RNA sequence: CUCGA
DNA sequence: CTTGACCTTCCCCTTGCTGGAAGGTTTATAATGGGAGCTGTCACGGATGC
């Protein structure tokens, strides 16, 4: 997701739909889509306690 | 009648009269545009027009 | 139904009416402001159905405002002004009004 | 299947003309097919009769069907479709003749029909705008960033719908045991449907008349200016 | 030009641009940057789903401001869920876990 | 090496020729003896005679023929 | 004054004195809370006023123009012989059209002798 | 020239022709003071004499079978006011030249 | 589904729709066709043909301008397909999901003021009053001055003597952006705390047009309020302008 | 949810997030400003057009929660779920999907080892593929003409099995080992 | 023979012959391998029967048993003659009730000249 | 499309 | 609390048709290959095709 929101969506899109592609929602621009606390200021405190227990 | 009034009311050349002037009015009819039908455009214009 | 051009209003006083004539239209010269009516026009709403509470309040008291809606026009905010030309078209086969 | 392939450019010949833009020029072709391949079965050549005489009339009547029946988004019955064009031939002609633009009460005239249907008729046409166009020169605003939602709840008037059940919710306390619960199911106050007058007289004993006496003496208590004060203002 | 609330649009469900049309400012990327480089991440989750774009999030907070509880209340935004929608017509299944 | 659908379509329909007046006459001749067969080979099967049965018995409660060469 | 005797003074029935309303020919009568109908001595005028129009001298069309003119204070007695009169002539033409439908079963009826004999000329010759 | 260009156009098999005579601008049919008012297109409405002619079938080049020849209105053209500023639905405009 | 490429009539009785009840139209229409071809039994030059108009028909809608020639409506212009609707400028992407239009907002000329301290920023009352709307109608039920929210309304549409009053508790220790556009770098957005002035025009202090690049010459700057209680502390201790 | 998934869809998913197929061209009526049955906008698969109301209005109200109303069809629900209903067309040929196709690579033709401008003569009505040989004078994917094929059929008979259009396309695709 | 043809000889509208089928009174045509109805002069024979007895005074239900009196080759006139008088006397007996409304309204035409007055004594007998 | 920073 | 008497609106029903809407089926001199639109950007990366 933070590829096909830069440069060529259609080729990003192919290339991982017959790959089978998982995301993560790591970084803090597919965070900014999903409408989530992203992982770095005031949202970092919070984001651990949510990657601990699980 | 839908060509001519096509033309006059759609085109890029035939646009709004600025008229809060009679200097603004003047201006406006002795101008040389270098756009529309048949020209250049405004992302393949380099340093050298 | 057609849209009408009438002085009466629903749920709007006096206090807007002042300006508006016989026929609905403002007159010429009146000092107006932001949010006063210059053309009083009613529109025919078809009817819906009704919240409970509300439809309690409506047996409680005896009011019961009718398929008419407001949808006049006003003035736009932050805009005095004064009233200098009112022009009126009408189609044909329209009776016009009295103003008209 | 010899006869078919054959004149094959008999239709693409008649569907040069019917590129009115409805539909694209390859549907016209392949609605003409079906009707050339209609036209094979029916022809006599008994009759002494070319094919081209016969088959001309085939192939005008699909391609003619195909596009008063498709191309259309807003999809116009047939018959209705003569009533457009007869209105449009007669305007044609009025304005070479008088050389005004006709209005309706003079081309009812020549039409002989009532005003009003040709008044009803003017309103039908006018196929739909793409919201994706530009509303002025431009290319980035489209008429799609203009249409205002309007089945929305304004969030005024459902932040008072609340403080309103709040308030019915207060008020129906102070009645008692019983003209409280036939005065929310009544009107369906926190009910999942409303009850009529014999559906909550079964409940109560049997009786009828006795829940319509219970409602007077509620809506009598209710009006008494000591509880209803606060629901003067929920009124306008 | 000043707007509380009013007038949304169709099918994206974010409010309008105009101040003929009573629309708010656009919070374009170059902002969502200047707030993610500030670290600010709660008034960036207030400025994507409660203020603009969602449903079931601007009728709460506006019942919580008015009743005196200054509260979020998030929810995914309504622009995400018909991105969803127009990449699964093309036959990509795409879905959450 | 294109892509328009209408040159497809037209240099296909291309490959094949136009008729003269004695060959239309002689393909229709082709679709009746095609169906004549059809014609005379179904007279040796009992659907033959129920279709005669139907067919006489709707006139009996009975260019444009005569009803005498009906009857 | 409801709808309970007021059909019974001037005549009519309940259903009837719905449908004159509805129809929009006389006052509409004013209501009190509670849906009902009142009535004045003008309705008792007017319902008595197209009744006796109903019964002997006018139809439902015309019946709407008589009360449209009798409650009016600037009425005119030009706007009232004329409306009864054309239709009296009217009523006359009706009358000679019934008179035609007589003697052309008059003299059709004659002549025809009704027997056990059957193929009888007039039936058959009235169909054609 | 527009019309000396394209006219005289004949018919397909040779048959018929039409001739080209002559235009001329009728009177516009309102003012420059109103066309501002009621919104519409200040224009002049044109007219050309046109002359079809039928020529023989059998004859080797014969003209003599009849002349036809009427004078027909196609559209209108915006008029230009005083200073450059055509009035096209109400709304005074101005078309720039071009340098190309 | 139907509600993302809609159908609406507008004022005037026009419909106005979205292009892909096109594209949709000719899938659905030559796939009937070709349902009725194949129980013909056409020959192969009119199959052949319908099922090449299906396969164009199909990737015209997918992705309009890769195959041939792109499709055309009525206004001699390319349809928008559903490729072209998640791209570029104008996708759901670039425009609609990383940056949005937002509710409580405003926007107004810039003008100079050197009263002020360095946290602190003007503010007009017409503005003011128009962004602090639901805070105004809080307190105004709280200390029942209006029994209502129906009747809350009306006393700031008369603005009454008790409005302004209130609005000098609603604003204070309560901060707000000021963005200007082009935000170039981190300092293109602050938090200042407002006073109110009288008139149209947001006065800002002179020290702060360092890190704006703004002059004086019309320029314009965006107002946004943060709502909840989170965001009011991350306005005063990250992005108050004492801090950078 | 933590995480987005993306993979391809098979035909029983699309079935599967469906609600009723679309048969009929049509958008609404002329006269009533009412969707049509089995069209792009109908009642009966995306659901209601008010809330709370069927098509015909024999029911209402919010008494009937979920029930369908057995003249038109509708689902009494809110409109608000004509946003996240699908619907789907029964192609009645298979086509290519152009993402899959026209992107560079080519994605279909890196499967089959095969250039795209030879693909595009078997998408487009051109030139026949043998999708397998059992005399090996022909042998996987080699494409003959238009008039080699007639040579073909009467040299070997039935031996060989050559088609051409996306379903030849998809019959190799079908007819393929991984796993080898 | 379709259903244009016959309203051409007789003179029934195109959807007063569809009405006559839809009701009990004529004879039903057949169909002609298709949606057509085709006709015979047995149709038009009752066809100009009862356009004939609707002239005269008829109503359709007494015509609606006249036809099936002339569909039979029995019609022993007796009846006929019964209904034919019955019908004569339907007449009388409307002609009676005409000629009484004109006799009623004669006698209160009398007066009112027709000047500007505001009072009519017309206006009054039925208020 | 023209204008403003 | 109870009984019968009255009210409300709304749906169906009475003749002798007539008006309108929505759908389907034919028609026989001879007609046999489209046309609209593009040219005044530059810079890559990387398929592709002898
Ligand atoms: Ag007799
Ligand atoms: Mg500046
Ligand atoms: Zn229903």
């Amino acid at each position: 997701i933070s590829a096909a929101s830069f440069q060529e969506t259609t080729r990003v899109l192919t290339e991982a739909a017959v790959a089978g592609k998982r995301d993560e929602l790591r970084g803090l621009k597919e965070n900014v889509i999903v409408g989530r606390l992203i992982p770095a200021g005031t949202g970092y405190a919070y984001h651990q306690d949510r990657m601990r227990r699980r | 009648s839908a060509a001519v009034k096509e033309f006059f009311g759609s085109s890029q050349l035939s646009q709004f009269m600025d008229q809060n002037n009679p200097l603004s009015e003047i201006t406006h009819k002795r101008r040389i545009s270098a756009l529309g039908p048949g020209g250049l455009t405004r992302e393949r214009a380099g340093f050298e027009v | 139904g057609p849209e009408e051009i009438t002085a009466d209003i629903p749920n709007v006083g006096e206090a807007a009416l002042s300006k508006l004539d016989e026929s609905g239209i403002v007159y010429i010269g009146a000092e107006v402001t932001g949010g006063d009516i210059l053309v009083g026009k009613v529109t025919p709403k078809g009817e819906t159905q009704l919240t409970p509470e509300e439809k309690l309040l409506r047996a409680i008291f005896g009011e019961k405002a009718s398929d008419v809606k407001d949808s006049s026009l006003r003035v736009p905010n932050g805009v005095s002004g004064t009233v200098i030309d009112v022009q009126v078209f009408t189609r044909d086969g329209v009776e016009k009004d009295k103003r008209a | 299947k010899e006869m078919v392939e054959a004149n094959l450019r008999l239709v693409i010949s008649i569907a040069k003309k019917y590129t009115n833009r409805g539909l694209q020029f390859l549907d016209l072709i392949q609605e003409g097919n079906i009707g050339l391949m209609k036209a094979v079965d029916k022809f006599e050549y008994r009759r002494g009769y070319k094919f081209s005489t016969y088959a001309t009339w085939w192939i005008r009547q699909a391609i003619t069907r195909s596009i008063a029946d498709q191309a259309r988004t807003i999809r116009i019955p047939v018959h209705m479709i003569e009533t457009i064009n007869k209105l449009n031939r007669i305007s044609r002609q009025m304005l070479q003749e008088m050389g005004r633009e006709p209005t309706p009460e003079e081309l009812a005239e020549r039409m002989l029909m009532p005003e009003d249907k040709i008044r009803k008729v003017l309103k039908i046409a006018k196929e739909p705008i793409s919201m994706e166009t530009p509303i002025g020169d431009d290319e980035d605003s489209h008429l799609g960033d203009f249409i205002e939602d309007t089945t929305l709840e304004l969030p005024l008037d459902s932040a008072t719908t609340e403080s309103l059940r709040a308030a019915t919710h207060d008020v129906l306390a102070g009645l008692t045991a019983r003209e409280a619960k036939v005065l929310r199911m009544r009107f369906g106050i926190d009910m999942n449907t409303d009850y009529t007058l014999e559906e909550v007289g079964k409940q109560f004993d049997v009786t009828r008349e006795r829940i319509r006496q219970i409602e007077a003496k509620a809506l009598r208590k209710l009006r008494h200016p000591s509880r209803s004060e606060v629901l003067r203002s929920f009124l306008d | 030009h000043a707007r509380s609330t009013g007038s949304y649009s169709l099918v994206t469900q974010q409010p309008l641009g105009g101040k003929a049309q009573f629309g708010g400012q656009r919070f374009g990327e170059m902002e969502v940057w200047a707030l993610e480089a500030y670290g600010a991440a709660y008034t960036l989750q207030e400025m994507l789903t409660v203020k603009s774009d969602d449903v079931n999030g601007r009728t709460k907070m506006y019942k919580n401001i008015v009743d005196g509880n200054h509260q979020m209340e998030p929810g995914m935004p309504e622009s995400f869920n018909v991105l969803l929608k127009e990449i699964r017509s093309l036959g990509i299944n795409i879905e959450l876990e | 090496r294109t892509t328009d659908p209408v040159r497809m379509y037209m240099r296909e329909m291309g490959t094949v020729e136009l008729l003269t007046r004695e060959g239309e006459i002689d393909i229709a001749k082709r679709i009746e003896d095609g169906i004549n067969q059809v014609q005379c080979s179904v007279a040796e099967y009992p659907e033959a005679i129920t279709y005669l049965l139907e067919q006489y018995d709707r006139v009996e409660a009975e260019n444009s023929i005569d009803p005498e060469l009906a009857r | 004054m409801n709808i309970s005797d007021v059909a019974k003074i001037t005549g009519l029935t309940s259903k009837a004195i719905r449908f004159y309303e509805e129809k929009g020919l006389v006052t509409p009568p004013m209501r009190s809370e509670n849906g009902y109908r009142t009535y004045t001595q003008q309705h008792l005028n007017e319902l008595t006023l197209l009744r006796q129009a109903r019964q002997v001298g006018f139809n439902l069309e015309e019946s709407g123009e008589l009360v449209n003119l009798f409650n009016d204070p600037q009425r005119h007695s030009a706007d009232v012989k004329r409306r009864t009169l054309e239709k009296v002539a009217e009523i006359e033409r009706h009358i000679e059209e019934l008179q035609s439908m007589r003697d052309q079963l008059l003299a059709l009826a004659n002549a025809c002798p009704g027997d056990d004999s059957a193929d009888c000329p007039i039936i058959e010759n009235l169909s054609g | 020239a527009a019309f000396r260009s394209v006219f005289p156009i004949q018919s397909y098999s040779g048959n018929s022709e039409l001739q080209y005579v002559s235009y001329r601008l009728g009177e516009p049919v309102f003012d420059v003071q109103e066309c501002q008012i009621r919104g519409v297109t200040y224009s002049a409405p044109l007219r050309v004499k046109l002359r079809l002619v039928i020529y023989e079938r059998e004859a080797p080049e014969g003209t003599v079978k009849d002349i036809k020849e009427q004078e027909v209105y196609m559209g209108e053209i915006p008029l230009m006011t005083d200073n450059g500023t055509f009035v096209i639905n109400g709304t005074e405009r101005v078309i720039v030249s071009q340098l190309h | 589904p139907p509600d993302l490429r809609p159908l609406v009539p507008l004022d005037g009785g026009r419909f106005a729709t979205s292009d892909l009840n096109d594209l949709y139209r000719r899938v659905i229409n030559r796939n009937n066709r070709l349902k009725r071809l194949l129980d013909l039994a056409a020959p192969d030059i009119i199959v052949r043909n319908e099922k090449r108009m299906l396969q164009e028909a199909v990737d015209a809608l997918l992705d309009n301008g890769r195959r041939g020639r792109a499709i055309t409506g009525s206004n001699k212009r390319p349809l928008k397909s559903l490729a072209d609707m998640i791209k570029g400028k104008q996708g759901r992407f670039r425009q609609n999901l990383l940056g949005k239009r937002v509710d409580y907002s405003g926007r107004s000329v810039i003008t100079v003021g050197p009263y002020l301290r360095l946290h602190q920023c003007g503010l007009p009352k017409k503005m003011a009053l128009e962004l602090f709307k639901p805070f105004i109608y809080g307190k105004l039920e709280l200390r029942g001055l209006a029994t209502t929210i129906k009747a809350a309304k009306k006393m700031v549409e008369r603005e009454e003597a008790v409005v302004w009053d209130i609005l000098d508790e609603v604003i204070r220790e309560h901060p707000v952006l000021l963005n200007r556009a082009p935000t170039l770098h981190r300092l293109g957005i602050q938090a200042f705390e407002p006073v109110l002035i009288e008139g149209k025009a947001i006065q800002l202090h002179p020290l702060v047009c360092a890190a704006y690049n703004a002059d004086f010459d019309g320029d314009q700057m965006a107002v946004h309020v943060p709502l909840t209680l989170e965001a009011q502390l991350e306005a005063r201790a990250l992005m108050m302008s004492t801090n950078n | 949810f933590d995480a987005i998934k993306i993979a391809l869809a098979s035909p029983d998913m699309i079935r599967s997030w469906s609600f009723g197929e679309v048969k009929k061209p049509e958008t609404i009526n002329y006269r009533t400003f009412k969707p049509e049955r089995d069209g792009l906008f109908c009642a009966r698969i995306f659901g209601p057009v008010k809330d709370y109301e069927c098509l015909c209005g024999k029911y209402k109200r919010l008494k009937h929660r979920g029930v369908i109303c057995e003249k038109c069809g509708v689902e009494v629900t809110q409109t608000k779920v004509r946003r996240e209903r699908m619907g789907h067309i029964e192609l009645a040929s298979p086509t290519a999907h152009i993402w899959f196709l026209k992107s560079l690579p080519s994605r279909i033709g890196l499967l089959l080892d095969m250039p795209l401008r030879d693909i595009e003569r078997v998408l487009y009505f051109e030139s026949y593929v043998v999708i397998e040989g059992g005399m090996t004078n022909l042998e996987r994917q080699q494409i003959l003409t238009e008039e080699q094929y007639l040579d073909a059929l009467e040299e070997f008979g039935d031996e060989f099995d050559a088609k051409m259009g996306a379903e030849a396309i998809q019959a190799l695709l079908k007819s393929m080992d991984l796993e080898q």
